[PDB]
DNA sequence: AGTACCTAGCTTAAGCCTCAATAAAGCTT
DNA sequence: AAGCTTTATTGAGGCTTAAGCAGTGGGTTCCAGGTACT
């Protein structure tokens, strides 16, 4: 499955609330502050991931590269710009930090791809 | 489910027969200890809406001296016990000419009937247990030493002795559950021999307050 | 009671790279006093010590007001002249002192021999078997030797004294569900034997000369001397029998 | 302590580890969701089992792992069975068989609220209680070295022997529910609280309870202590029928008299 | 004072104007946030805002002067910003990272039904420290709240609405992340969250409220001498007793009021070392026979800052602490100059920008209030470090700290602050070359001084916040040799290990070779040792 | 002006607030 | 009138609040100020 977005009205700027359809039998986001409607997207309004299956490579950014303080190894190139250098730190995440799972980001200017071994 | 619900009451059973037994009542060998399966042979082994349901293991005993007085044991039906429930009980009880009972409840009993069980202890005694009290005979556990409870002789007899009075006893609690395995009421010394490990044996005395 | 904390982000100090969970970087110290601890080393010598000053220092006001509230609790329990413990108010707290009557200062550490050995090896080493000859010409002079085998009440008294000792034996297993023996009790009768021994020069390689019924009797007389709690009633006896189970 | 087999078999002692230990289904969840199919012959997953009803167009879409459903020794069956008895026959319960990894439960109301069954959904992760007691955390079990602990018997040649059978230790306190289970020794069950005790094991047990407590925390370091200290202590705690703690609210309790009770922290209120 | 030396020990206090991030596991808040926010130089001290997350999951605010706890949407429809789109852009600044949004949208639906800015304030101006009479006055002891009370240190005006709801949104967001664990939760004994309170702030603070009571008693003088009709008199209206009397009592007493007590000590003057230890000295605010340990222990951030060994061993355990050698605390100045610098390059203000490039950049904080926005954190603490390394424009003891695993970038120029001196290392290499050492051997000749040494671009004081951002190496005999690399990216090198040690560790010969309470014992007995304390002591 | 007279956490009982059985009261057929 | 329903009703679960928190010596500072009346 997927996350589910808080959906936004379009005349006052308010989020919009889900609710059915009496004689279509379908799912609609209505606001309260004043009337719009809309034709909702998915049925999956609402999502609860639990089991911390949190892919960690989105919450990493390039920029941390830069950071003098972390430990450098020659010894992984980067799979697109073929780097041979790439800096390696752990998840620096709560909900987490049970296992011992190294992410690498390379240090290559204007590459910034990052990976996991 | 029915095979642990079976269990259940036969462990029930089986503590009820220990206690009266413990208590000093006409228990026979093989109901003192019987087995799970002869249990099940002899009521049902279906106690979910079966044979085996309540009201019909209410066991009558009479004492192993004065076999005038008995207990004869109920186990109710509901598992909340109420006013209007145990009042068939009481027509029961005054329909025999003995005093004493007890009644194992299934969930926590209302305060109402709490009251109400106190309400004609002098008229005959009823005693309440829960389901889960019953499924450990607590005597048998090795933290809880052998408790004797003490004839009216043997305590005047013990105060002559010391030439100390009831009050200077160190005391136990009324709602103790050893008191309340044993149904003892308030003002009786109860002996209790334990071993010890710097004299082998110590015996200490416990009144009922 | 663990590593070093991560005080900075993910480093114990700004010198070791993120992350590190090597020996060094976590607190381990692989110097001694001897060579020196290097700077890293030294800061984290400091926080041991830190931490154990700081349980001493915090651990005096707490332990402080613990014993006031004991003795407090306990400043009037005694030992009355009837040798019951009671309070202030004359509640028995225990019919006699530690549940035996007897002094904590008076009291060595023994060890029970009734207690684990097989039921052969007890026989073996209690029993005192009468029917074998040379055995008794070693031990005992020849006219206590024949005295013994002659008369059949003594050997009937030496049985039931065994017979009294098995059933100690099923008392003290009872009592000591677990196999140790280490029980303090006010006689240290192995080193009295011991100290006989070296005052009558005994010189054990001689048969001996005392007679074994004398033993049974002298210990019957003793066990009645030994009184925790007077009186003839059987309450008291019963009492008496107690105080004095383990000892006898 | 258990009871016979149980206690020289680890997989019996799991599965009493596994009716012990509290658990709910936050523990065995893996994600859980909500949806708005009117139709559910053609659910939006497009899932197999949706034959299986052949009332709400909103539904509970909850998914379980595997890893914890195998560790807690559970069917599928008996989780609906649980969620049913729980909640009458407000809830239908379709679940999955053993068909693929994916173990799915599909909830649906007899018709109300979707913010309901979102709110019933905070409702269920918490407390169906779906193995073991109430006011327990994780179980751990081990096979204990000193003898205190192991299994001492006698021989019928009367020689003792130490037995090393498995035993198990909570993290929480319930008596005589624990002692209630099957395959557990009723009698050498001891336990760590001095108050739970006193409600199951009366006050003489206590008085045992505490001695080897105390002892216990005494001689932790090596340290000995005579024998008679710790039973006049625990005597003393005991000689009133009920636990006696020794504060102004328990010290102060008892007819001692004024200036005892004034002589403790509290000086001017007794007086 | 009177005769008696009195030496004012440095007090310690949470840093003001940071945003903390706190779990109050026995409370029903599962996270709390919270920021001592003072504006520098105003009368009025701190006031501390909490915005604490429920456990359950709503989010309140804890404003001052307001006993009840306010939810966030309140406060943000009370600012002025009625459309929920506009506070959650305030709030989260990810439209792509729905979780966020799920999390938070409890709080948003708990107060949908007031959507006006007056009902919002109305709803503020209820159950506060002074009740409102009906809905006049009211309104305006809301508007007073949220105008002068919480977040000074943002602005004080009708314009700085905008700049204080950003803030708000900020101190929000980060709670969110400290929920969600991806930023980790703030230590309350990290130094980087503590200032010290010298002679300075503390005599400052005394005399703000010792002259608004000149200020009050004068006022009263003039009130009685223009009922009369006549003129008053000046000479007659200010009374010297109570600006000065007020001065010797707190500081001959110590008690530091008309509350605290202990801040002014008599000098001890039985040694040198002993003169030299109590005018370095450090005294926590926590109070004393706590059971607790970790106010007390030797936390990871004293290294170089604090002597480590040197405490005194009684009750007072790691509270009372003696400052390191070469450590330099912060005197503070103006953060102007920073501000028109940034505004000099491409740093875009609050005032001024979309909600939707805020994500995609570093937010710049100055003193802790949130200033703008950059493009390129890189090239900016170049540039920074490069003014630094020259003293252009901004002061040595100004501190920039980089955070990058979150895009923050932070500027402190706060008074109290702790720092030490260190060596900068280029590439593997010192910037201490040998002509520095030659120019250097010739003082009182070339004038070359430290500060010289300081302008030259070869040392810069690094304090605790920076420290968590630096690579510093031990020696350069060791760690700029190649050999088998550790990290190869050392930025600050240890002038020397040795200067970790306070004044009285300083005398232990081979202190590494002992134990470490062996050290505390003889720093506390250092004290102690008789002998001669001054030279002009027969005087 | 000098001086005399008036004005940081803990724990545990403990009181206080709310909620579900239950018999009296009165309808109800 | 036996039973159902209502309505107090009454005993039984959850929240704030005092009140305690190890032992002996040595120094420093402060205890009226403000008006009123001769
Ligand atoms: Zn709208
Ligand atoms: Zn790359």
């Amino acid at each position: 499955p997927g996350f589910v977005g808080i959906r936004f009205c379009q005349e006052c700027n308010n989020m919009l609330y889900p609710k059915e359809d009496k004689e279509n039998r379908i799912l609609l986001y209505a606001c309260r502050n004043c009337d719009y409607q809309q034709e909702a997207d998915n049925s999956c309004i609402y999502v609860n991931k639990i089991t911390h299956e949190v892919d960690e490579l989105t919450q990493i950014i390039a920029d941390v590269s830069q950071d003098p303080t972390l430990p450098r190894t020659e010894d992984h190139p980067c799979q697109k710009c073929g780097h041979k250098e790439a800096v390696f730190f752990q998840s620096h995440s709560a909900r987490a930090e049970d296992a011992m799972r190294l992410y690498y980001v390379c240090t290559a200017p204007h590459c910034g791809h990052r990976w996991t071994e | 489910d029915d095979e642990e619900e079976t269990y259940r009451l036969w462990k029930i059973r089986k503590t009820i027969m220990q206690l009266c037994h413990d208590r000093g009542y006409l228990v026979t060998q093989d109901e003192l200890d019987q087995t799970l399966e002869e249990f099940k042979a002899q009521f049902g082994d279906k106690p979910s809406e079966g044979r085996p349901r309540r009201t019909d293991l209410t066991v009558l005993v009479a004492h192993n001296d004065d076999p005038t007085d008995q207990m004869f044991v109920f186990f109710p039906e509901e598992p909340k016990v109420g006013i209007k429930t145990i009042k068939v009980y009481c027509q029961r009880m005054q329909e025999e000419n003995i005093t004493r009972a007890l009644i194992v409840v299934q969930q926590g009993m209302t305060p109402s009937a709490k009251q109400s069980l106190v309400d004609m202890a002098p008229k005959y005694i009823l005693e309440q247990f829960l389901q889960q009290e019953l499924l450990i005979n607590i005597t048998e556990h090795e933290l809880v030493p052998e408790h004797v409870v003490m004839t009216k002789e043997e305590v005047t007899e013990l105060l002559a002795r010391y030439k100390l009075r009831e009050n200077q006893l160190p005391r136990i609690q009324a709602g103790d559950p050893v008191a309340r395995y044993f149904g003892i009421k308030r003002g009786q010394v109860v002996k209790i021999i334990r071993p010890s490990e710097t004299a082998g044996r110590y015996i200490t005395y416990r009144l009922v307050q | 009671g663990k590593r070093i904390p991560f005080g900075f982000k993910h480093r114990t100090l700004p010198h070791f790279i993120k992350d590190d969970y090597g020996p060094e970087s976590r607190g381990f110290v692989e110097n001694s006093y001897l060579a020196g601890l290097t700077p890293t080393e030294f800061f984290f010598h400091a926080m041991g010590g830190r931490e154990g000053l700081i349980d001493t220092a915090v651990k005096t006001a707490e332990t402080g007001y613990i014993q006031r509230r004991l003795i407090k609790s306990m400043e009037s329990v005694m030992v009355k002249y009837d040798a019951t413990v009671r309070n202030s108010i004359n509640q028995v707290v225990q019919l006699r002192y530690g549940e035996d009557g007897l002094a904590g200062e008076s009291v060595e550490f023994q060890n029970l021999a009734t207690l684990k050995p097989s039921n052969k090896a007890f026989e073996k080493k209690f029993r005192f078997d009468y029917t074998n000859e040379r055995a008794l010409r070693r031990t005992l002079q020849e006219d206590l030797v024949k005295d013994v085998l002659s008369n059949a009440h003594i050997q009937n008294e030496l049985e039931r004294e065994f017979e009294r000792m098995r059933e100690d034996r099923e008392v003290l297993r009872v009592i000591f569900p677990t196999g140790d023996s280490k029980v303090v009790l006010p006689c240290n009768l192995l080193r009295m034997i011991w100290n006989a021994q070296k005052i009558f020069h005994i010189n054990p390689r001689l048969p001996s000369d005392l007679h074994p019924i004398k033993v049974v009797e002298g210990v019957k007389e003793l066990s009645k001397k030994l009184v925790i709690v007077n009186g003839d009633d059987p309450l008291s006896r019963q009492a008496q029998e107690n105080a004095t189970l383990l000892f006898n | 302590f258990l009871l016979g087999q149980s206690a020289r078999d680890a997989e019996r002692a799991k599965d009493i580890l596994c009716r012990l230990e509290h658990t709910t289904l936050r523990k065995v969840t893996a994600n859980t969701a909500i949806y708005y199919d009117p139709n559910p012959q053609s659910t939006v997953v497009a899932e197999d089992q949706e034959w299986v009803n052949v009332i709400s167009p909103w539904l509970l879409r909850v998914e379980l792992d595997r890893k914890h459903m195998t560790d807690r020794k559970l069917t599928m069956e008996q989780i609906a069975e649980k969620i049913n008895a729980g909640f009458g026959d407000d809830l239908n319960c379709i679940f999955n068989d053993d068909n693929a990894e994916k173990l799915v439960l599909r909830i649906r109301i007899m018709n109300d609220d979707d913010v309901f069954l979102r709110c019933i959904e905070s409702n269920m992760l918490t407390d169906m209680t779906l193995q073991g007691i109430e006011q327990i955390s994780k179980v751990y079990m081990h096979l204990p070295q000193t003898d205190n602990k192991k299994k001492i018997i006698i021989t019928e040649d009367g020689e003792f022997k130490a037995l090393q059978e498995w035993i198990l230790e909570t993290d929480g306190v319930s008596l005589m529910r624990v002692l209630s289970e099957k395959d557990v020794d009723p009698v050498r069950t001891t336990s760590n609280d001095i108050v739970e005790i006193f409600t199951v094991l009366g006050i003489e047990a206590v008085r045992k309870a505490l001695e080897r407590e105390l002892y216990h925390v005494i001689s932790f370091d090596g340290s000995y202590v005579n024998y008679r200290h710790l039973a006049l202590l625990c005597d003393t705690m005991t000689c009133r029928g009920h636990l006696m703690a020794i504060t102004r609210h328990g010290v102060n309790r008892q007819d001692t008299g004024p200036l005892m009770k004034c002589s403790f922290e509290e000086t001017v209120d007794v007086l | 004072i009177n005769g008696s030396e009195k030496v004012l020990i440095a007090q310690e206090k949470m840093a003001t104007n940071t945003v903390y991030v706190f779990a109050k596991k026995d409370s029903k808040y599962a996270y709390t946030g919270e920021c001592r926010s003072c504006l520098e130089n105003s009368s009025r001290p701190t006031s501390t805002i909490w915005v604490s997350m429920l456990a359950r999951q709503r989010i309140v605010a804890t404003l001052p002067y307001i006993k009840q706890e306010v939810p966030i949407i309140i406060v943000f429809r009370a600012l002025g910003f009625v459309s929920d789109r506009d506070i959650l852009e305030h709030i989260i600044y990810d439209f792509e990272d729905p979780e966020m949004m799920e999390m938070v949208k409890p709080s948003l639906d708990e107060a949908f039904v007031i959507q006006e800015q007056n009902v919002a304030l109305n709803f503020i101006g209820s159950r506060g420290a002074k009740p409102g009479v009906t809905k006049e006055k009211r309104i305006k002891y809301a508007k007073e709240v949220l105008q002068k009370e919480m977040l000074p240190h943002v602005g004080v005006s009708d314009f700085c609405e905008t700049k204080k709801a950003y803030f708000l949104g900020y101190m929000v967001h980060r709670l969110l992340l400290a929920a969600l664990g991806r930023r980790e939760l703030d230590d309350r004994d990290h130094y980087g969250n503590k200032r010290l309170d010298l002679a300075g702030p503390l005599l400052a603070f005394l005399f703000r409220g010792m002259f608004k009571n000149l200020l009050k008693e004068v006022r009263i003088y003039a009130q009685k001498f223009i009922d009369r009709g006549k003129d008053f008199n000046l000479e007659l209206a200010i009374k010297t007793r109570i600006i000065s009397d007020g001065l010797k009592y707190s500081l001959a007493t110590g008690n530091w009021g008309d509350a605290r007590a202990g801040v002014s000590q008599v000098l001890n003057r039985l040694t040198f070392a002993s003169t030299l230890s109590h005018l370095r000295r450090l005294n926590s605010p926590i109070g004393r026979d706590g059971k607790l340990a970790k106010p007390r222990q030797l936390h990871n951030t004293l290294w170089g800052m604090v002597c480590p060994a040197e405490t005194p061993e009684g009750h007072a355990v790691g509270l009372v602490k003696n400052l390191a050698l070469m450590a330099y605390i912060s005197v503070g100045s103006q953060p102007s100059p920073i501000l028109e610098f940034l505004e000099e390059w491409s740093m875009e203000n609050l005032e001024e920008i979309s909600p939707a490039a805020i994500a995609d950049a570093t937010k710049i904080f100055v003193n802790g209030c949130w200033v703008g926005i950059h493009k390129d954190p890189e090239q900016l603490m170049n540039t920074l470090r490069k003014l630094r390394r020259q003293m252009d424009i901004i002061v040595s003891e100004v501190s920039m700290i980089r955070d990058i695993r979150e895009r923050e970038i932070r500027i402190y120029t706060d008074a109290g602050r702790i720092c030490r001196p260190l060596l900068i290392v280029e590439k593997q290499k010192l910037l201490l070359k040998k002509r520095h050492i030659d120019q250097l051997k010739e003082r009182e000749y070339n004038n070359y001084s430290w500060q010289d040494l300081v302008a030259s671009g070869v040392v810069e004081y690094i304090d605790t916040l920076e420290e968590e951002t630096v690579m510093l190496a031990m020696t350069p005999d060791d760690l700029q040799e190649k050999e088998v690399a550790y990290c190869s990216t050392y930025t600050h090198c240890e002038i020397h290990p040795s200067m970790i040690l306070g004044v009285c560790a300083s005398i232990i010969p081979f202190p590494d070779h002992n134990q470490s309470p062996r050290n505390t014992y003889q720093s506390a007995m250092g004290k102690q040792a008789m002998g001669v304390y001054i030279t002009n002591f027969h005087v």
